[PDB]
RNA sequence: UAAGUCAGAAUCCAUGCUGGAAAGCAAUGUCUAAGUGUGAUGAUAAACGAAAAAAAAUAAAAAUUAAGUUCGAAAGGUAGAGCGGGGAAGAGCGAAAAAGCUUGACCUUAACUGCUAAUCGUAAUUCCAAAUUAUCAUCUACGUAAAUCUUUUGUAGACGACUU
RNA sequence: GGCUCUUCCUAUCAUUGUGAAGCAGAAUUCACAACGUGUCGGAUUGUUCACCCGCUAAUAGGGAACGUGAGCUGGGUUUAG
RNA sequence: AUUUUUGGUAAGCAGAACUGGCGAUGAGGGAUGAACCUAACGUUGAGAUAAGGCGCCCAAAUGCACGCUCAUCAGAUACCACAAAAGGUGUUGGUUCAUACGGACAGCAGGCCUG
RNA sequence: GAUCGGGCAGCAAUGCAGAUCAAAAGGAAAACUUCAAACUGGACUGAGGGGCCUAAGGGCGAUUUUGUCAAAAUGGCUUCUA
């Protein structure tokens, strides 16, 4: 909580509970990042949430439908709804504590390089038993017609990409450097720490 | 979607110009003055490589010329008229020969 | 909180029945006499809870009432030995919206209180029983000839394997809790 | 100069006074101090002192601004401890970060 | 309650080969390849002896306990289909109007015209690894032949629904492309 | 895959209980929730096999409830303080516990010791 | 049908269409006189390592039960030293919100050496960084592009607005 | 009460896709997903209703202060002749 | 209002009995709200509670252990905002009668029996 | 010594190993309840301004030391914020 900025991979997260703890932390001060919104967990049937969610399309302000809700239908936003159910968002302390939310779908330029964290609570493994439904948000905003899904994947596998060039570099570099860290000058060395309690 | 870029030609003529212009006649006509004087194809060149390497959609910048007709109205219309074909790079080259 | 001395260290893992002798004899108490004395065993969370169940049943069971009587002796009972595995069978009776009922039941626990607070749990939530409705007709620590249910034969063979096939992931201490860790975990 | 050499405090948050859904006590602020967890490892910071720093126009020269106070008692069972300070912390105080000093040793 | 273990054997025999990576189920013999997969079960599935393979499935509740048997018995049939492949007959059927009938060179679709007098045109395209075909001796028959039983028996499956009879009692009609004959051996 | 089962006569690790990091031998399953469980440094204890962890030694030696003292003898004749001592489990413990004692001095040397590790390898030759 | 699969509606979602002051974003034309102008005072729901980039899989594996990790971390000085750190130009690469990565004139710094610390008197934020930006005052430049009103059009119009 | 206009309900009149029949066809009846769209012109009556003449895929039943008088109308109802 | 009550199909209807209460009364809990639950009020600090809670809005357990539950209409509790007669080879308990290597159930077999 | 079984054996007849109950003779210990003795860290508070009093020990209800403070500093006012 009190690292300057958390950064979460909302992938394979359950939608509430992963709302739920960015909310606390939010309200503490902890300024959040989510990230792969799209690909965040909620439990039961696809066709359920699809239910569900157009149960929610059929809310409306009935003279006027452009003013109060937008019902917006991309990931990103599902989920914001979400976290801003569970803060007090008409306070002005609550308003603080939503600014401190970002939301992206994907992982988009500023986030590639800081490591993407996880909330173990959060996770489908975690909370679910294995046998029972449940559906990827982007699959929802797929029904509900968000139309970037195809583009987010294509995108996620150049950044993939991009990730085994750092790793192998990163690791044919950092074993080099453990190999020349048993040579004999600084075999030395590593035995006087190890003593030391390594 | 987003526009990536534009590349512009080196004739661009007066009355198209006035699209920028509220009135053309009180103004020193500055338009596009920095885009002749400095004008290096090769830099074009490499811009509709650009557009080759990362671009979905392909359209032209369009230019009605209002001066053939007798009507009042003498200042040009910018229209953006997509390029439908094949692969972006023939689009590419099919812009370019226009 | 008052523990009985069989109860396991952590009180999370077993209810707080105990095992109780009660007896009793008719009030007029003369001196000589060689007195009826009722006893009865009773499952119950307290002393008092005991008395209480022993009246009941015996204000049922004969024409006797407290004004009309007087507690002897109220004796919890223990179980022998804490180092084996028991099937015990239980008798029961109790009382479901529509009617009353008799029910036999058998689990495998270290103790006959364990075999009785798992009773309880199960009845409650398989049967939404109320405890003070239940009253255990006799109960036997059983014979490997005579169990008779099948979750409990289940459990008889020495070549029982279980894998751990999914391990939630639970700290050590509260002090090693952190909301959300640099990394994922793993089940096995 | 990049930064203070040696920060001989520990983290805080403010989480807010001590309350109830329609009642709060502004007396008793709630705290929990980084890397504190259960109510074992708060105790152990039973008398520190603790300051709320904050900054403003100029007052003798200096820039900044304080209230000293002090954590009394395990709040609850994870880590959370209330404080007293000489003037019941600002409300806005809410979303910040407070120094624990370590400067009540004794024998 | 929930069931402790549950195991299932399939046999594997002569000129057979097969393969479990991560659920997924790959068996090869002298008719060909097929794959499936079972991704969405929890269950065990063993490796493979060249006798035997086995699947289990632990801490079981008694709907969990059905999927053991039913993925065995879909191997059975992946098995069962590389040895002896899956051959389907079915009779077409017609009162009055001749239903008649177009099959490709591929054996990859069927065009049937005049069903009960209908000038529509109905077109069914088979699916992967299914072949239909007619010969002059079939009496009025198509035959659908592969490996895989459920690509074969749902291409006979879309063939006989595409030409269900409408709007009118079906039991007198009964016009129609039916299955005669199901899971022949070759 | 399965290898590692709960099986009468396991090799387990204590977590999340008083008993945390001791190792234990399972003697009977009670239920599908709970083992039964002992060993030289702890009492004959009843747990939730959640509490546990499978440690991949199984004694085949051990048997159907055996007493407490049997079990510390085989226990004792498998070497469970051996072979798990040499584990990179254990070894990675013990490391730990070493950090956990020192002093300010400790610190301050293990980091220009750390500093050096660092800025010396240039030593080729 | 329980897992698993096909078909399948004037339905739903899209496609098409009209809005679109969403106190959203992009590409492009020209201009922003004079300086990588300075001074003082200020504000920013949160600076004192507020440290940290594999990807995927949780019925996987030959084998590893916790970021319960790893890296950094010496005096908020001076004089030397110089492991090491940061980078002009130009040339490379880089686009999901181009954030930056390479090379590189050069700029700089740790061990070690000498001075300097004490009288900030047994505590009272350890007021210094980084990214932003307000106000007042001033030095240089007294210019450049464009718009609007007073005109004009009637493809528009109650008036504003709009096309020209 | 009508006129005008908008929206909602479904206990669906019609239109779409179906299940059922004492379903041969045609017509009809029972049921399901379902309002998405449509549901009219005149006699007499102040009429709501009712009854008739007609066209129609059909001429469904309802709600919204028994929708709707600073929107009309004023025939009815309820001052004073 | 609890309990008891009469007329009434019934009513947030109309009448009666005992004790309260609301009116004349705030505080915490039932989100909300006269008569419910705790509890009765001078100004103020500490501590420990009742009623009720402790995933977030929200103080306090994503505590530790049990049983049961998958809803293409789940469920989420006093006064409270309603559901019945009637049905289910969904799943789990229990009750009473039965079969089984002197080989059952079922299927395939074969001539009630038999592999 | 006696029973038992969710063992290894053994083709069977039988043995090895268990677990439960347990004779006389010995050992060594845990949990609970009650009642006692004593250590160390915190928070809130200091009402009153005596020489009187005694169970001969004390009681009668905080003292000591040190630092800072001249500047709008502290307290307040107007306005605003949470
Ligand atoms: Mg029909
Ligand atoms: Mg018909
Ligand atoms: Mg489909
Ligand atoms: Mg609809
Ligand atoms: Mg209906
Ligand atoms: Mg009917
Ligand atoms: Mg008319
Ligand atoms: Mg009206
Ligand atoms: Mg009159
Ligand atoms: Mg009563
Ligand atoms: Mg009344
Ligand atoms: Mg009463
Ligand atoms: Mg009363
Ligand atoms: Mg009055
Ligand atoms: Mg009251
Ligand atoms: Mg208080
Ligand atoms: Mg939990
Ligand atoms: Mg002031």
């Amino acid at each position: 909580m009190f690292d300057k900025l958390v950064v979460i991979d909302a992938k394979g997260h359950l939608l509430g509970r992963l709302a739920s703890y960015v909310a606390k932390e939010l309200l503490s001060g902890q300024r959040i990042v989510v990230v792969r919104t799209e690909a965040i967990n909620i439990s039961g049937s696809l066709f359920r949430n699809r239910v569900k969610f157009s149960e929610f399309l059929n809310k409306w302000m009935n003279h006027n439908p452009r003013r109060g809700v937008q019902h917006f239908r991309a990931p990103s936003r599902i989920f914001w709804r979400a976290v801003r159910g569970m803060l007090p968002h008409k306070t002005p302390k609550g308003a603080a504590a939503l600014e401190r939310l970002k939301i992206f779908e994907g992982i988009p330029t500023p986030y590639d390089r800081v490591k993407k964290q996880v909330v173990v609570d959060a996770l489908k493994v975690q909370r679910l038993r294995n046998s029972r439904p449940v559906c990827k948000l982007g699959d929802l905003s797929a029904s509900v017609g968000w139309g970037k899904q195809t583009l987010i994947e294509k995108l996620e596998e150049k950044r993939r990409a991009r990730a085994k060039t750092y790793h192998d570099k990163k690791v044919k570099q950092a074993d080099a450097r453990k190999k020349e860290l048993a040579a004999p000058a600084l075999k030395a060395i590593k035995d006087k720490l190890a003593q030391f309690g390594y | 979607l987003r526009a990536l870029t534009t590349v512009w030609a080196k004739t661009i003529d007066n009355n198209t110009k006035k699209r920028f212009y509220k009135n053309w006649a009180n103004s020193n006509k500055k338009a596009f003055t920095h885009h002749e004087k400095n004008f290096d194809q090769k830099a074009q060149d490499l811009l509709l490589k650009r557009i080759e390497k990362y671009c979905s959609v392909v359209r032209v910048i369009a230019h009605t010329n209002m001066s053939k007709l007798n009507l009042r109205q003498k200042k040009n219309h910018i229209l953006e008229i997509q390029v439908n074909g094949g692969k972006v790079a023939e689009k590419v080259a099919f812009a370019k020969s226009l | 909180v008052r523990k009985a001395a069989q109860e396991p260290k952590d009180d999370t893992l077993q209810m707080k029945v105990r095992q109780y002798v009660v007896s009793a004899a008719r009030l007029p108490i003369e001196q000589g006499t060689k007195p009826e004395i009722l006893q009865m065993r009773v499952f119950a969370r307290d002393e008092v809870h005991a008395k209480t169940k022993f009246w009941y049943n015996m204000r049922k069971l004969n024409k006797i009432k407290r004004s009309q009587g007087r507690i002897l002796s109220v004796n919890e009972i223990y179980e022998k030995s804490l180092n084996t595995v028991k099937t015990y069978g239980i008798v029961l009776k109790y009382q479901s919206r529509t009617a009353i009922h008799n029910m036999y039941k058998e689990y495998r626990d270290v103790s006959l209180n364990g075999a009785v607070s798992q009773l309880i749990q199960d009845m409650a939530g398989n049967h939404r029983a109320q405890p003070d409705t239940i009253q255990i007709i006799r109960t036997a620590t059983l014979e490997p000839k005579d169990i008779k249910r099948p979750a409990t034969l289940a459990m008889r063979n020495a070549a029982l394997k279980f894998p751990i096939v999914k391990t939630i992931h639970r700290p050590s201490e509260k002090k090693y809790r952190t909301v959300y860790k640099a990394t994922r975990p793993t089940t096995f | 100069s990049p930064v203070a050499p040696t920060r001989l405090w520990v983290k805080a948050a403010f989480t807010g006074f001590r309350r109830s859904k329609h009642t709060q006590n502004s007396n008793q602020a709630l705290l929990k101090l980084q890397n504190v967890n259960t109510k074992e490892d708060v105790a152990f910071y039973q008398g520190k002192r603790v300051v709320y720093i904050y900054k403003g126009q100029k007052k003798n020269g200096s820039n900044y601004r304080t209230i000293w106070g002090r954590i009394g008692k395990a709040h609850g069972n994870n880590g959370v401890a209330v404080a007293r300070f000489a003037h019941n912390l600002p409300p806005q105080a809410i979303g910040s970060v407070l120094r624990v000093m370590l400067y009540p040793n004794r024998a | 309650m929930r069931h402790l273990l549950t195991e299932v054997n399939v046999p594997i025999p002569d000129k057979v080969t097969i393969t479990a990576k991560q659920r997924v189920v790959e068996v090869k013999g002298p008719l060909g390849t097929i794959k499936r997969a079972f991704r969405y079960a929890s269950v065990d599935i063993q490796k493979p002896t060249a006798d035997n393979v086995k699947l289990q499935i632990w801490q079981a509740s008694r709907k969990e306990r059905a999927v053991l048997q039913s993925i065995a018995s879909q191997i059975k049939n992946m098995i069962r289909g590389v040895t002896e492949g899956y051959k389907f007959k079915m009779k077409l059927a017609f009162a009055h109007f001749p239903i008649q009938e177009a099959v490709a060179k591929d054996g990859s679709s069927i065009e049937i015209k005049h069903f009960l007098g209908e000038k529509r045109i109905r077109r069914i395209q088979a699916l992967p690894g299914v072949k239909i075909s007619r010969k002059d001796e079939e009496k009025n028959t198509l035959t659908l032949q592969g490996i895989d039983l459920n690509n074969v028996s749902q291409t006979c499956a879309l063939i006989h629904q595409s030409c269900l009879v409408k709007e009118k009692d079906i039991r007198q009609f009964l016009d129609g492309i039916y299955v005669s004959d199901k899971r022949l051996a070759m | 895959v399965f290898n590692k089962f709960v099986q009468v006569g396991r090799v387990v690790y204590i977590n999340y209980g008083a008993d945390k990091g001791k190792l234990a031998v399972i003697v009977n399953i009670i239920n599908q929730n709970r083992i039964l469980i002992d060993g030289e440094h702890i009492v004959r204890q009843v747990i939730p096999i959640r509490r546990v962890h499978l440690t991949k030694f199984q004694i085949d030696n051990v048997e159907l409830n055996q007493r407490t003292v049997l079990l510390k003898k085989k226990i004792a004749k498998f070497d469970l303080t051996k072979k798990y001592a040499e584990t990179s489990f254990a070894k990675k413990q013990a490391i730990k516990t070493k950090r956990a004692n020192l002093g300010d001095f400790d610190r301050f040397r293990v980091m220009v010791l750390k500093k050096k590790l660092a800025r010396t390898s240039a030593k080729s030759k």
